[PDB]
């Protein structure tokens, strides 16, 4: 499914499966890292790096 | 000869066409949750020392 920013604050939407119940996550994420833009895909684990790193990485990756 | 107000309707219908729903499968994903990175079998060493 498609569903829009006003759609999607009246729903559940589990990230990893595991997580998905049975009457609780109406829907499910595609992949896990959606959550990111195009650039911060491009940044190698981003997980282990503390945030305001991640916001000066994406602004360096560009100059 | 005219038309006139008749007898207050008893009742009302109201109809709408539905289908149902069916049973909680839940199948969320063809390859499903985040597959783990892994060893490639063997390897060996690809450097030695000198001497």
């Amino acid at each position: 499914e498609l569903i829009g920013t006003m759609e999607q604050i009246f729903m559940n939407v589990a990230i990893f499966e595991d997580e998905v119940f049975a009457g609780v996550t109406t829907h499910q994420e595609l992949f896990p890292h959606s959550l990111l833009s195009v650039i911060a895909n491009f940044i190698p684990f981003s997980d282990h790096n503390q945030s305001p790193r991640n916001m000066y990485q994406c602004q360096m990756g560009k100059q | 000869g005219g038309l006139t107000c008749a007898s207050a309707p008893q009742g009302t219908l109201r109809i709408l066409e539905g289908p149902q729903q069916s049973l909680s499968g839940s199948p969320l994903q063809p390859i499903p949750a985040s597959p783990p990175p892994q060893i490639p079998p063997g390897l060996r060493p690809r450097f030695c020392a000198f001497g």
